[PDB]
């Protein structure tokens, strides 16, 4: 047909033309660490953690938004790729505030996990960090915007998924702040899902706020009954008590989102 | 041998006052047993090689102290002990017959160890 | 080729009585196998690449002392991993637990292109980055 | 290298055999030990007068757990639950909550002393030096329930053994 | 502050207080319900609001390495007082 | 697949034979273990417990499984005979301190959530 | 917990040694228990430059077990060269 | 000065030897097949010691002689233990004199917790400590049998890790297990006082054999 | 025992302890050797009858 | 040096052990299935069960092999594989000091022949496996239960066996003895969900399908 052969660090795979590099790597099993690309959301190439080395290519390219071409052995584990990941994360993890014991994302932070896997083990940041004032956007989402990494996932979720285009960015440079400028009231029926798209604890669940560290809660699959949609969910229960409800992936019922009423 | 060594140093075995003929007879016996073993078996090749080498050196050098040195097996008593064990092994697996191909393959993925 | 006095044994293994599990734990308990869905709070994937089996949750009462989570069933915090669901189901039947099967849900591969973020007429044009 | 321990075979001259016969008959090594023990009898007895005098300790001594607090009086524990995830015996249990002020303190913080194995893992895990093990070892109790501590009991422990813990931490934080 | 229950028991800083029937009060007869008086809720409120004049303020909780991890709170909002999440001291701009 | 390796017994008949003298030994044992261990069990209510335990695994039909139960009962027999076992372990089969457990669905509903 | 010379000579003669050189006791010679604050050193990879973890990871630089032979004229080889013989003790060969 | 003091009380004493000398001999050949290790081997006469042949850590740079037994009996093993005391003192002197300047934990923070100073000041150290005490260092998949010369005998761990934050199976080779396994052949005609003189240099603590 | 377990663990990790860590390890393992041999000899003498050692 | 933290690599021992692995593979092709040497210089031999006695004897007796010490004997239960239980024999050489490992597989019922004769140390170790994994050993001199309590059931190290077991024991005055009761914990074991969902080691990645 039209399937083009593309190597990944050696072995070759059959790839549909127009497929991004990261999807081609996922076809084998190895996954690019990312913060800006969500599978069911538009791409932005923003986190720059999606950088990877193309074989016989001078500069690394972003696997999030890169139409793969003929051949193109994807050197996932190349030394230059590791160095690019290290530097990009060092930049990401410079102004990040020292809230891991106090941030609810702790233990399932993504950023923490990438630091464990592909990141340094010491900080050379000798200067002061940046602090951003909090913008309240509801009794439903806890907001600590000094922890944000400007991955723009919340903005794209607001624009495409929810459709309420009120969550945006402000300013420029390192003082760029993602929020609502006006003290507006983000009250869509899908607002709670932003808690699960934010890689860091910048946006969290207010009702559940610091009730359990998520490495303790057992997870049991079930079905939402608040609506006739019957969205697949997972109940996180610790010590014989329900803490919260998270969306389960189904691709036919609820994708990976649930309503705030369900959540 | 001059003054025969009193104790080898290991209490599990005593001193053989006439070790050279012991090396000779045990080596000849195990060479016979390997002569039994079919030619194609790699065991016969390897063991005949090492044993004919050992017999050559023991019949060449008649000083016991140098015999241990070029025999790299410590005191001659543990050497004839190991020779008896080698004889026993060859005899025991004469009828075990391991030269045949593998009995059967392991079932599917029985050795991969990421789970 | 592997002569050890082999005997055709058609009926499936009944190691149940060998395992020592009590009668009501081997009969009443219902175990399900599944691929654990990834935590939506994370984008990591390598936790939905195995077949885990877990048992029905039982009573969880609070002790009079500190309101702890004392329970009675020992096979509550017990989860077993398996490479393929066939191994898991074989283990389940041979042990004798009533088993339930859920198929391995995997993400459908969607066509994604950055050129969709902009357009001349398509609705897919973004409004902010 | 190695040394043979017992190959010193004896000689057989008249002097050596007479000496050995005397030692066997006129018990000598017997008298040797009998006189050594006498030397230990007249020595200074090693004995510490408990409880008037206590054994020497070190600033790192691991003992009764306690919950410290900041100089302002606010408890240091922010309920990160790191200590609960660390305790090999799972003797620690926390329930957290958004307090009236807001600071995420523990609704429940109990350490099961009978489950605890006194390792000091909790204190080294604590990122705010909230949980610590005080120098106290004199808490042998009568009832099993007395050992099962509570959040209030831990706070009282941190408020009783406090100058101790502050002084020990001041003398040990550089090592750790 | 510590207050007495309608039964007479001393309430805790978490708000725990065994109710009227509440058969689990025989544990306290011939004994006492151990409660700590030094409530952390109010022992941080009376502390003065620091008036350091800069946009973003560092806080380690005092004692340097002995304090909490260094956090940079933002003294930006004019309508409230910034506070370090770990310790709780309220920091504010000196009325701009 | 269907072909498998035995432990001792070739067919249901010979394993059926092994359980026979296992019950033989248990029968001849029960009275003098009652006497030796100072059991509060009586002779008849000793034998019927053996009978009920033998009937407990009535459903087993795989041979190898039958060899496994017979050898485990053999270990049980050695543990009992030479007084390695203790009186409490002997009583363990008899459920004294264990309260009676209801069977009907109605009592199960009355007690608590349990199938 | 030193003694009289009359007893001091009695215990030494009974013990057949000069034990005053070192007793099982421990007097003022012990280390002080108020040592100054020690400035602890650092490790090798403490520089702020050329400390890339890619060229320093140990866990990541571990390959799977190298397969030698699978079910799917060389001479005889020993697992190790024969171990040599140790030397006798120069200080005290025989106790 | 007290090690020799113990020696003089026990070594040359008539009844310490008589109760112990040449009771329960163990043949050197039959010792190693029985899985015996440590002084149990050295008492019989095999020149084997993991501290020298397979030197873990810096034991190779340390000079020391081992006590090698003569008759393989109880008394030879006891003398080997005491000479091991003395060689231990010599080793202690050697390591005391030559300790180098350096850190205490591996500089790599992903496997060892970071120092408390960078904990409370640096992002990387905070995250690494949080995950290390939350998850821990995930170990690459693989199986090892690590053995050292524990004072009882050779002590080993068969640690097999699947490739996650948790181990898959650790097995304990304790020096006393094979010892008690062979304890039947150990005493085959000696009196009861002899079997209790045997379990002494058998030095069997019932915390590791039993696991 | 801690030396054995730790050595296994960072053998898996292809990591070596710093030299000072090795020296502390061997010094304290030898102190442990002294402790354990004292156990064996003294308790053995206790069984045999000797109480003073 | 440049790598002060990474453990030293000893390739000479690796090549020499690989040579001996080819040796032992050629000598006994009947039972050997797959020999490989780990990165940290530790060789493992995967043999068919029927070779428990022969291969070990060849490793115990052969002049050029010379392994007479049973360091330990262990089973590693893994429910996934068809024959769940795998038995590891650890041998140490004296003349040619080195550590070798031979590994065999068996399920719950298919017996595996008992070494004992090849290594009389195996006996107690042997019993442990039977008393701890259910792996019965053919013609073992005395395969009685060794570690667990009297009249026990199951085999605890089986991964399906619960951590807390099934039955505790305690005093009962009603019968004036220690009695066994079904498990009822005072506080349940919290099973923490470790093993972060991000890939750790790209080298050991499982191939797809
Ligand atoms: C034969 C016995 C002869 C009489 C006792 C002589 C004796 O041992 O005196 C201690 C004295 C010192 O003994 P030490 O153990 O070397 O003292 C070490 C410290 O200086 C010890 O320092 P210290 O501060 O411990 O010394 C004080 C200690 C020292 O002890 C004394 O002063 C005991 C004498 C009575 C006072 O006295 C006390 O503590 C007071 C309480 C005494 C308890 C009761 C003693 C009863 C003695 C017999 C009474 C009659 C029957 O002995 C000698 O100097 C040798 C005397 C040899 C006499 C041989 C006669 C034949
Ligand atoms: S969101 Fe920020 S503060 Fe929270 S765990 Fe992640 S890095 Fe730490
Ligand atoms: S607030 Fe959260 S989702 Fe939005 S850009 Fe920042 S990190 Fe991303
Ligand atoms: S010492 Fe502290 S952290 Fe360690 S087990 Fe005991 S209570 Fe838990
Ligand atoms: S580690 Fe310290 S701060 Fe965290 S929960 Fe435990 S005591 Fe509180
Ligand atoms: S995926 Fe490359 S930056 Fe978001
Ligand atoms: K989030
Ligand atoms: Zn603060």
């Amino acid at each position: 047909s039209n399937l083009i052969e593309v190597f990944v660090d050696g072995q070759s795979v059959m790839v549909e033309p127009g497929t991004t590099v990261l999807q081609a790597c996922e076809k084998v099993g190895m996954q690019i660490p990312r913060f800006c690309y969500h599978e069911r959301l538009s791409v932005a190439g923003n986190c720059r953690m999606c950088l990877v080395e193309i074989e016989k290519a001078p500069k690394v390219v972003a696997a999030c938004a890169m139409p793969v071409m003929k051949g193109w052995n994807i050197l996932t584990n190349s030394e230059k790729s590791k160095k690019a990941r290290e530097g990009v994360m060092e930049f990401l993890l410079a102004n990040h505030p020292l809230d891991c014991p106090i941030c609810d994302q702790g233990g399932e932070c993504d950023l923490q996990d990438q630091s464990m896997m592909f990141g340094s083990d010491r900080s050379r940041f000798l200067e002061g960090k940046r602090a951003v004032e909090d913008k309240n956007i509801g009794p439903l989402v806890k907001t600590i915007m000094t922890r944000c990494i400007q991955c723009t996932r919340c903005i794209r979720f607001a624009s495409e998924i929810a459709g309420v285009d009120d969550l945006g960015t402000t300013g420029r440079g390192n003082d760029m702040q993602v929020g609502t400028y006006i003290e507006k009231m983000f009250m869509s029926e899908l607002s709670g899902n932003i808690i699960d798209i934010c890689p860091v604890g910048a946006l969290t669940s207010k009702p559940y706020a610091f009730t359990a560290r998520p490495w303790e809660t057992r997870k049991t699959e079930s079905i939402d009954v608040m609506d006739a949609v019957g969205s697949n969910i997972v109940v996180s229960t610790r010590t014989g008590e329900v803490m919260r409800i998270l969306p389960r992936m189904h691709e036919d019922i609820n994708e990976e989102w649930i309503s705030d009423k369900t959540r | 041998a001059g003054l025969l060594k009193k104790t080898t140093g290991l209490v599990g075995l005593a001193v053989c006052e006439t070790p050279h003929e012991r090396l000779k007879i045990l080596y000849t016996k195990i060479l016979d047993v390997l002569g039994q073993i079919p030619k194609n078996a790699a065991y016969r090749k390897y063991t005949e090689q090492i044993t004919n080498e050992k017999l050559g050196m023991v019949k060449a050098e008649p000083d016991v102290k140098k015999l241990e040195e070029q025999l790299q097996g410590g005191q001659i008593e543990e050497v004839i002990l190991q020779a008896e064990n080698e004889l026993s092994l060859a005899r025991k697996m004469l009828r075990w017959k391991p030269w045949e191909p593998l009995v059967e393959e392991p079932p599917a993925n029985q050795w991969k160890w990421p789970i | 080729t592997q002569d050890t006095q082999l005997i055709a044994v058609d009926e499936k293994l009944d190691i149940t009585t060998l395992t020592g599990v009590p009668e009501e734990h081997i009969k009443t308990r219902k175990v399900r196998i599944f691929v654990p869905a990834r935590n939506n709070m994370q984008s990591g994937v390598n936790n939905t690449k195995k077949w885990k089996m877990e048992f029905d949750t039982r009573e969880r009462w609070e002790n009079p002392l500190m309101g702890w989570s004392s329970t009675a069933d020992p096979l509550s915090n017990l989860v077993l991993t398996f490479s393929t669901k066939e191994d898991a189901v074989a283990f389940a039947e041979k042990n004798g637990w009533s088993f339930d099967v859920e198929e391995r849900k995997v993400p459908k591969p969607k066509s994604k292109s950055y050129g969709a973020n902009f357009s001349w007429n398509k609705r897919t044009r973004v409004s902010t980055k | 290298t190695y040394k043979f321990v017992n190959m010193r075979e004896p000689s057989m001259d008249m002097k050596s055999v007479t000496d050995r016969a005397a030692q066997t008959l006129l018990w000598t090594e017997l008298v040797r030990g009998l006189g050594m023990t006498l030397s230990y009898l007249f020595r200074e007895p090693a004995t510490i007068n408990y409880p008037f005098e206590k054994g020497p300790l070190s600033p790192r001594f691991r003992g009764e757990h306690a919950l410290r607090r900041y100089p302002s009086g606010e408890e240091r524990c922010i309920a990160c639950k790191l200590c609960e995830a660390v305790c090999p015996a799972q003797a620690i249990t926390i329930e957290a909550e958004p307090r009236a002020d807001g600071s995420r303190r523990t609704t429940r913080y109990d350490i099961d002393m009978t489950k605890c194995i006194y390792c000091g893992f909790c204190q080294e895990a604590c990122p705010v030096d909230a949980i610590v093990e005080g120098p106290n070892f004199e808490f042998s109790t009568e009832t099993h329930e007395e050992l099962l501590y509570n959040k209030e009991k831990l706070l009282n422990n941190g408020d009783k053994w406090e100058a101790e813990i502050a002084a020990n931490i001041q003398a040990d934080y550089l090592y750790r | 502050g510590v207050r007495t229950s309608p039964t007479g028991e001393k309430v805790t800083h978490t708000g725990q207080a065994y109710d009227d029937g509440d058969y689990r009060r025989v544990r306290f007869s011939d004994r006492q319900k151990e409660v700590n008086e030094n409530f952390a809720i109010d022992l941080i409120a009376e502390q003065p609001v620091s008036e350091v004049g800069s946009r973003v303020i560092s806080c380690d909780g005092g004692g340097g390495a002995l304090g909490h991890p260094r956090v940079y709170i933002n003294l930006d909002k004019e309508t409230k007082t910034g506070t370090c999440g770990y310790c709780g001291l309220q920091f504010r701009q000196p009325h701009h | 697949g269907t072909s498998v390796k035995p432990i001792f017994s070739r067919d249901m008949n010979e394993a059926k034979r092994r359980v026979r003298e296992l019950y033989r030994a248990w029968y001849r044992e029960v009275p003098n273990t009652v006497h030796l261990f100072q059991l509060d069990i009586s002779v008849k209510q000793g034998r019927d417990k053996v009978r009920e335990m033998f009937m407990k695994n009535a459903h087993v039909t795989d041979p190898r499984v039958v060899d496994l139960l017979v050898i485990k009962g053999k270990m049980e027999l050695e543990e009992t005979i030479n007084v390695w076992k203790q009186r409490t372990h002997i009583m363990r089969f008899f459920h004294e301190t264990e309260a009676p457990r209801p069977t009907d669905f109605l009592s199960k509903f009355y007690v608590g959530h349990d199938p | 917990a030193s003694a009289t010379r009359v007893i001091q000579l009695l215990r030494n003669w009974a013990s057949g040694r000069d034990l005053q050189a070192k007793l099982q006791l421990r007097y003022q010679e012990i280390s002080k228990r108020t040592q100054p604050p020690p400035k602890l050193p650092v490790g090798p990879s403490h520089k702020l430059s050329n400390n890339y973890y890619c060229t320093r990871d140990g866990r990541r630089e571990a390959m799977p077990p190298s397969i030698v032979m699978s079910s799917q004229e060389k001479k005889a080889v020993t697992p190790a060269p024969p171990i040599k013989r140790w030397e006798l003790s120069k200080d005290q060969p025989y106790l | 000065f007290r090690i020799d003091e113990l020696e003089e009380m026990l070594t040359n004493n008539r009844i310490w030897r008589n109760r112990t000398v040449d009771i329960g001999v163990v043949t050197a050949e039959d010792a190693l097949n029985y899985g015996f290790s440590g002084v149990m081997l050295r008492g019989s006469g095999i020149q084997w010691d993991l501290r020298k042949t397979q030197p873990y850590d810096v034991y190779d740079q340390v000079e020391f002689d081992v006590p090698i037994g003569s008759r393989g009996d109880c008394y030879d093993r006891y003398l080997c233990r005491v000479e091991e005391m003395r060689q231990s003192l010599r080793i202690i002197s050697q390591c005391l004199n030559k300790m180098p300047p350096g850190e205490i934990k591996v500089d790599d923070a992903k496997v060892s917790p970071p120092k408390r100073a960078e904990m409370k000041t640096s992002m990387e150290s905070l995250i690494h400590h949080f995950k290390l005490y939350t998850e821990g260092y995930q170990v690459p998949p693989g199986a090892t049998y690590t053995a050292i010369e524990a004072p009882k005998g050779e002590f080993g761990v068969y640690l097999v890790s699947d490739g996650s934050s948790r181990p898959y199976r650790c097995k304990i080779k304790a020096p006393g297990f094979a010892h008690l396994a062979g304890l039947d052949k150990m005493s085959k005609g000696h009196m009861l006082a002899d079997v209790v003189a045997i379990i002494g240099t058998q030095d069997i603590v019932f915390g590791e054999v039993d696991r | 025992n801690e030396q054995a377990y730790s050595l296994a663990v960072e053998k898996l990790l292809n990591i070596q302890p710093p030299p000072r860590a090795q020296w502390i390890r061997v010094l304290f393992g030898e102190i442990t050797r002294l402790l354990n041999h004292i156990m064996a000899v003294t308790t053995h003498a206790l069984d045999i009858g000797a109480m003073t050692p | 040096d440049t790598r002060p933290t990474i453990r030293p690599r000893n390739d000479v021992v690796h090549k020499q052990l690989s040579a001996f692995g080819q040796y032992v593979a050629e000598i006994l092709p009947k039972y050997v299935q797959q020999v490989q040497v780990s990165c940290f210089n530790e060789l493992e031999i995967f043999i068919h069960p029927d070779g428990v006695i022969p291969v070990l004897t060849f490793l115990r007796d052969h002049t050029n092999a010379q392994f007479k010490s049973l360091a330990d004997l262990t089973a590693v239960d893994v429910p996934t594989r068809q024959n769940r239980f795998e038995i590891v024999y650890n041998l140490l050489s004296l003349r040619f000091n080195s550590q070798i490992r031979v590994k065999t597989y068996t399920d719950e019922l298919t017996p595996i022949e008992s070494s004992v004769t090849v290594y009389k140390a195996a006996n107690w170790y042997e019993r442990e496996i039977w008393d701890m994994f259910g792996v019965f050993f053919a013609n073992h001199p005395d395969l009685r239960r060794i570690l667990t309590g009297y009249g026990f059931e199951g085999h605890p190290f089986r991964k399906d066996f619960p951590l807390s077991g099934y039955v505790e024991l305690r005093y009962d005055d009603e019968v004036k003895r220690v009695v066994a009761e079904p498990v009822e914990l005072a506080q349940e074991f919290r099973k923490f969900d470790l093993n972060s969902p991000w890939e750790a080691f790209p080298a050991y990645r499982q191939p797809p399908e």
